RNA sequence: GUCGAAGGUGGGACAAAUGAUUGGGGUGAAGUCGUAACAAGGUAGCCGUAUCGGAAGGUGCGGCUGGAUC
RNA sequence: GUAAACGAUGAGUGCUAAGUGUUAGGGGGCCCCUUAGUGCUGCAGCUAACGCAUUAAGCACUCCGCCUGGGGAGUA
RNA sequence: GUACCUAAUCAGAAAGCCACGGCUAACUACGUGCCAGCAGCCGCGGUAAUACGUAGGUGGCAAGCGUUAUCCGGAAUUAUUGGGCGUAAAGCGCGCGUAGGCGGUUUUUUAAGUCUGAUGUGAAAGCCCACGGCUCAACCGUGGAGGGUCAUUGGAAACUGGA
RNA sequence: CUGCAUUAGCUAGUUGGUAAGGUAACGGCUUACCAAGGCAACGAUGCAUAGCCGACCUGAGAGGGUGAUCGGCCACACUGGA
């Protein structure tokens, strides 16, 4: 069954992605729509938004494509996971692409990226990361 | 452009006679500012091999970022069963890498990076991974202009 | 010295002049031995980061084991290693007093910081490894002060670089600073050292 | 490998076995058991001497002497250089490094170690065949 | 004074007389792989009342050798 | 007098060495016998099993294509 | 208690172009839509190549079994 | 009467070892002729051997240079970092299931894991960094820095766990 | 903080209790008495090997290998017992 939805996201937008979709919907939670929030803080996808359904709700990502449909988002990996869970202290954050990309990262502040994450001096569970 | 013989190989088609020779020669190609490419070129004899080659990888040349003489992130070029991993270094470091990785890095007008060739040795597809990895490879400029922001936003 | 051997036919393997006048390259610029004068094939990777490393070492006429001792402690500084490997190879007692020019010659140089004649900081220092660090002065010893060697090579005006400061007429120099890598010998490629020493 | 299943069975690397077990042998006499002691050479006695025909597709007749060493192994030694001295009860020093060619034969004779005589008239790698400089 | 010891674990044995014993569960990670592995210990600690009864979470305090075997005390009985 | 080292006696356990003889394996003459496989290899081959035969192998039963011209 | 016990392809879950046939249904106007099977063809992606391709050998997460040169040997 | 210092005399007494087909920097001649021999591997040698032996030349090192033994590396060849299982080695013939591992959405709470501090401790020596003393260096000394899966105690609470 | 399951059962002062004796001292430490416990697939028991550590060697690192000299701790003093 379902073990790691965090990373079923991840999949679908990778997968929405590599045919270039416009747009994907997946089935909402807290932790999900902080993700979306985060990628379009960063520029990493256009719109995100959210659907009351009666069940767990439905997100719904507008994905972005450069001017020659270059792809904002060239990668996302699962980097802690429920057979393996990994955790770092806020000195020990790490830098996806040299800065160029980001680490989501949860945190008793909330789920944050890896600079903000440095800058608040506060470490938690790397989610994923993101170029 | 400079050029550089990365391989020489005698190759061979059975005939009812025997065996038939030709020389295949791979051939790195650049201007040591950002610009490499790569060619292959088979003759009877190596000279002409040499000299396809030379214009084939002058048809296909790569741009390739570089950050004052390194690489702008560290990438994995794979090809094939080939596999090179290259890792930015500061300067004086030296280029840190074994066979066709160097010809073609060097040629690029990278003068500072760790490299290691993590698959197949074989001279072909080590280039093809090499180059895989320097076209994969992004500036801080056009990744800021994709997500709509300063560069100075990207690092915070 | 400690290599006693034909400066010449070192040289004119390296394809440097290790006297810095070319007279050893003049005449025959090839290779020493019997297959000196025909064609050379191309060098290797190795063979080019070897011939960089050994023009280096025979330039400043050390042994490997001294000669890879120095290029650890100058990696381990801070900045660019091979331009930092090259300071430090002038930094020696040795380098600074051929270059002040007490002598005609490096091994002559050698020679006179071996034999005792030279002072740092009034003191005798002989080691001609010693490592002249900037704000020392470096002088003759009182009874070497007329020796013909040193005089001649005195009158002989030599340019001193700019990081030394020489005074002909008292026989004294003083290291004012760290040399920088245009004052340092520009037929050496030091990227290529450092390959050689990476593998 | 899941990592349940790495930490419920661990990885195992691959054990590797010496080219020269001999070398790696002792014997006490008092208590007439075998020891585990890495030596370099090993000080044996000539059973026989002879000569033996390499693998195809090498061909000549190849000089080695069976040895009895400290330890009590029987083995093969090779005895390297152009013309030997050694007879059967002639005591060698025997180092590792097989002979490709001979199958039986692991180890080799040190020329110039105890009654094994350096090679004659040799004039160059002397100290590979225990000759001392002509001069 | 300083502080002895307190495990909390549940009783796993009451058959011997004024004693229990006590299983406390603790993570130990794996020195490579870096997952938590559950492991257990048998705590033999004195009862004297014969209180506890097996299935009951229980608190045990450090004490001085009580017997061959047993160097904890009842404390408490948290759940039963 | 209790305990008690060493010693003695007994039936077991384990390990190593050796043993008439015997078994398969390996290597090594250009030895002897046949030709089983690779082509439709001249009865497609192979797998499990049973039985038979100097030897490779043969045959029965079921299975697989990693076979099958016209 | 073993078979080339084979799709030589562990199980679960989600996601990712299409076209066409067929089995058992469902829904709406012969056509369209839809559910679960079963075939063929074919993108993206993957692969050493052959090929696979919503019946993945693609992209992911969970758990289990198994591999680490050939022979000796599936022998002692 | 050691170190050290001074004076006098003298280039005089003070260089060897391995390698040079490729990897791997450095080739020619002669002898030998699948012999004698070489060899880490690919191999080399059967009459014009840069692979044997010697000589000349060269290369690499140097009071050392080679060989053997052993350990780590290269070896992503036990792969957490960092590999795989259609045909290369590798999916149990297939179910039913136990322990274990893992598990959908929200809220509240707790704080074991997690994160962030404080305190104690993790000897000295060593490693590392800096400085100082030995003519230099090795070496010696001094001060930092680092090293726990550590204990105790104060916070944070997203995620994992508990309720 | 170690290998081996082609080592799976192990234990009867053994596990606990009571009382007494004994020890600097707690305690099956020992002895009577009472009960049947205790340990083990989270590897007991057996077998093999080994002083342990600060460190040391290697590796980009993660790791791998090792435990000379010096310092700490332990054990031993012809063998065994007192
Ligand atoms: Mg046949
Ligand atoms: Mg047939
Ligand atoms: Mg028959
Ligand atoms: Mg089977
Ligand atoms: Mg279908
Ligand atoms: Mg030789
Ligand atoms: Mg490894
Ligand atoms: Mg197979
Ligand atoms: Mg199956
Ligand atoms: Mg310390
Ligand atoms: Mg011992
Ligand atoms: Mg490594």
């Amino acid at each position: 069954t379902m073990t790691d939805p965090i990373a079923d996201m991840l999949t679908r937008v990778r997968n929405a992605n590599m045919v270039r979709h416009e747009k994907l919907e997946l089935p909402a939670s807290n932790i999900k729509k902080e993700i979306a929030e985060i990628l379009k803080s960063e520029g990493f996808i256009k719109n995100v938004e959210y659907v009351e359904d009666d069940k767990q709700g439905v997100l719904r990502l507008f994905l972005k494509y450069g001017q020659n449909d270059e792809r904002v988002i060239t990668g996302l990996k699962r980097i802690s996971k429920p057979g393996l869970r990994v955790y770092a202290k806020a000195s020990e954050m790490p830098k996806v692409l040299n800065g160029l990309g980001i680490a989501l990262v949860s945190t008793s502040e909330g789920v944050i990226t890896d600079k903000e994450a440095r800058k608040r001096n506060v470490g938690g569970e790397i989610i994923a990361y993101v170029w | 452009f400079e050029e550089r013989v990365v391989t020489i190989n005698r190759v061979a088609k059975v005939v009812k006679g025997g065996r038939r020779f030709r020389f295949t020669a791979l051939v790195v190609v650049g201007d040591k500012n950002g610009r490499v490419g790569f060619g292959t070129g088979k003759a009877q004899e190596v000279p002409e091999a040499i000299k396809k080659a030379v214009e084939a990888a002058k048809k296909d040349l790569v741009v390739v970022p570089r950050v004052e003489g390194t690489t702008p992130h560290t990438i994995t070029g794979r090809y094939g069963s080939g596999s090179v991993f290259m890792k930015p270094a500061a300067p004086g470091t030296g280029v840190i890498a074994g066979g066709p990785v160097r010809a073609v890095l060097e040629l690029a007008g990278i003068t500072d990076i760790l490299s290691k060739s993590l698959g197949s040795n074989t001279p072909i597809n080590m280039v093809r991974a090499t180059i895989d990895g320097l076209q994969n490879l992004k500036n801080a400029e056009d990744v800021a202009k994709l997500r709509g922001k300063t560069v100075e936003e990207l690092y915070n | 010295a400690r290599f006693r051997g034909s400066n010449w036919k070192k040289s004119r393997r390296l394809g440097i002049s290790l006297s810095g006048t070319g007279k050893e390259l003049e005449k025959r610029p090839y290779a020493p031995g019997q297959h000196g004068p025909n064609q050379r094939k191309k060098l290797s990777e190795y063979g080019l980061q070897l011939r960089e490393k050994q023009k280096l070492r025979y330039l400043y006429g050390m042994t490997e084991r001294q000669f890879r001792n120095t290029f650890d402690i100058a990696g381990k500084k801070f900045g660019v290693h091979g331009e930092n490997f090259m300071i430090l190879l002038a930094s020696r007692l040795d380098a600074v007093v051929y270059s002040l020019g007490l002598a005609r010659t490096r091994r002559q140089a050698r020679q006179l910081v071996n034999h005792g004649h030279i002072l740092v900081d009034g003191k005798r220092v002989d080691i001609p490894s010693y490592s002249v660090k900037p704000g020392q002065t470096i002088s003759v010893r009182e009874k070497s002060q007329k020796l013909n060697i040193i005089v001649e090579s005195v009158e002989i005006n030599n340019f001193v670089p700019e990081y030394l400061n020489f005074d002909a007429d008292s026989l004294t120099g003083t290291f004012v600073r760290l040399p920088e890598r245009s004052e340092l010998p520009a037929e050496i490629n030091e990227q290529l050292i450092v390959e050689y020493y990476s593998r | 490998p899941t990592i349940n299943q790495l930490v419920r069975k661990p990885r195992q690397s691959k054990i590797k076995k010496s080219d020269s077990p001999a070398l790696n042998k002792g014997f006490n006499s008092k208590k007439k058991k075998f020891t585990d002691l890495n030596s370099p050479q090993k000080r044996g006695v000539c059973t026989r001497v002879g000569t033996m025909t390499p693998k195809k597709p090498n061909s000549a007749l190849r000089k080695y002497a069976r040895v009895r060493l400290s330890n009590n192994i029987e083995i093969n030694a090779y005895i390297p250089g152009i013309g030997h001295n050694l007879q059967e009860h002639s005591v060698v020093l025997v180092r590792g490094g097989r002979v490709k060619d001979l199958p039986g034969v692991r180890y080799h004779i040190v020329r110039g170690a105890l009654d094994t005589s350096g090679v004659d008239g040799r004039r160059q790698g002397r100290s590979l065949y225990g000759t001392k400089k002509p001069k | 004074r300083n502080d002895r010891k307190v495990y909390v674990g549940k009783v796993v044995s009451d058959k011997m007389d004024k004693t229990i014993t006590v299983l406390v569960e603790t993570y130990k990670t794996h020195k490579l792989y870096g997952k938590r592995v559950k492991y257990s210990k048998k705590y033999k600690t004195h009862d004297e009342n014969n209180s506890a009864k097996l299935g009951d979470i229980v608190k045990i305090q450090e004490t001085r050798p009580l017997s061959a075997t047993k160097r904890f005390r009842l404390v408490e009985i948290v759940e039963e």
